[PDB]
């Protein structure tokens, strides 16, 4: 599901909005694309289930990523930007608790925190 | 298999840097400190002509 068009409001709330569009779907994965004159935008969603091992807890993984590409101009070569999250939990777990953990992680992240983090401040 | 892009980028960077400067790096001075140690010795010798025997 998730709809056909995915919107990313670059710059947080109240920023510039872009509309990615669905282009393919394989292997429990979906990727959305948007061409640009000097750059390119893409988003992917992925789901996975780990191998079964005789007597151990079975786990599953969900991944979501945003990646940005800028075409090489003059001397500067190609380069990209990326930012993605991941969720790991037990197969039969309860949905509400892992959702609350994810919401907590989301809430902790905010402008000031990225500002400090990118300054190599641990 | 030649690494053309890296060579272009770095050669351009080094060329523009060299031409920006003149084969030199600038510098500035920090604070200036002065240390002045001073010592003296006071030695005595007993004069026996004004003392009890």
């Amino acid at each position: 599901a998730l709809g056909d068009t995915l919107t990313i409001t670059l710059g947080g709330s109240g920023g510039t909005a872009k509309v990615l569009r669905k282009i393919n779907q394989d292997g429990y994965t979906s990727e959305y694309y948007l061409p640009e004159t000097s750059s390119s935008f893409r988003a992917k969603v992925r789901h996975t289930k780990e191998s079964v091992k005789p007597n151990q807890v079975q786990y599953e993984r969900h991944n979501v990523e945003f990646t940005e590409t800028v075409y090489a101009s003059g001397s500067t070569p190609e380069f990209v930007r990326q930012a993605y999250v991941v969720i790991r939990h037990k197969v039969g777990d309860v949905s509400a608790t892992v959702s609350d953990l994810g919401e907590a992680l989301s809430f902790y992240l905010n402008e000031a925190l990225y500002g400090k983090l990118i300054g190599w401040e641990s | 298999l030649m690494p053309w892009s890296w060579m272009v980028d770095w050669f351009g960077n080094v060329g523009t840097f060299l031409q920006a400067s003149n084969n030199t790096i600038g510098a500035s001075p920090g604070l200036v400190n002065i240390m002045t140690t001073t010592t003296t010795n006071h030695q005595f010798s007993v004069k026996r002509d004004l003392s009890d025997g």
